[PDB]
């Protein structure tokens, strides 16, 4: 209530939030090129290894 | 390919074979009775290995 009160705009995410930021940030990382790049991508990863987990309890190759 | 000269008959292979000789087992006594049925459980399970070990290989989760 306090969420919404604050800001009417709110992500439909469900952990497709934490993904939508890490594929966010890999394309960007390219685009700009530049002594940043590599540092930037290992951070984009990291954010990966979170929703991955989720799809680890329902089952199969997660990475697939 | 001498065996094909050999026997008439080919089948599709890749552990199609073998998962239809395991469900055949698992339903019915083939004998009927229970001194049978405690080696024939075994003998079905066994059969299943060459499939799913295939998927396995391969990154695809093996119940499934």
């Amino acid at each position: 209530c306090r969420n919404v009160l604050l800001d009417p705009q709110l992500v439909p995410g469900g952990g497709a939030s934490e993904m939508a930021v890490a594929h966010a940030l890999t394309e960007k990382s390219k685009a700009m090129t530049g002594v940043e790049q590599w540092p930037y991508r290992a951070v984009a990863q990291a954010l990966e290894v979170i929703p991955r987990t989720l799809i680890q309890n329902c089952g199969a190759s997660t990475i697939r | 390919v001498k065996n094909a000269i050999d026997d008439g008959c080919v089948v599709p292979g890749a552990g199609a074979v073998e998962v239809a000789m395991a469900e055949a087992l698992i339903k019915h006594k083939p004998s009927v009775k229970g001194r049978a049925q405690l080696g024939v459980q075994a003998f079905a399970d066994a059969l299943l290995i060459i499939p799913k070990v295939l998927a396995q290989n391969s990154g695809f989760d093996l119940q499934e």
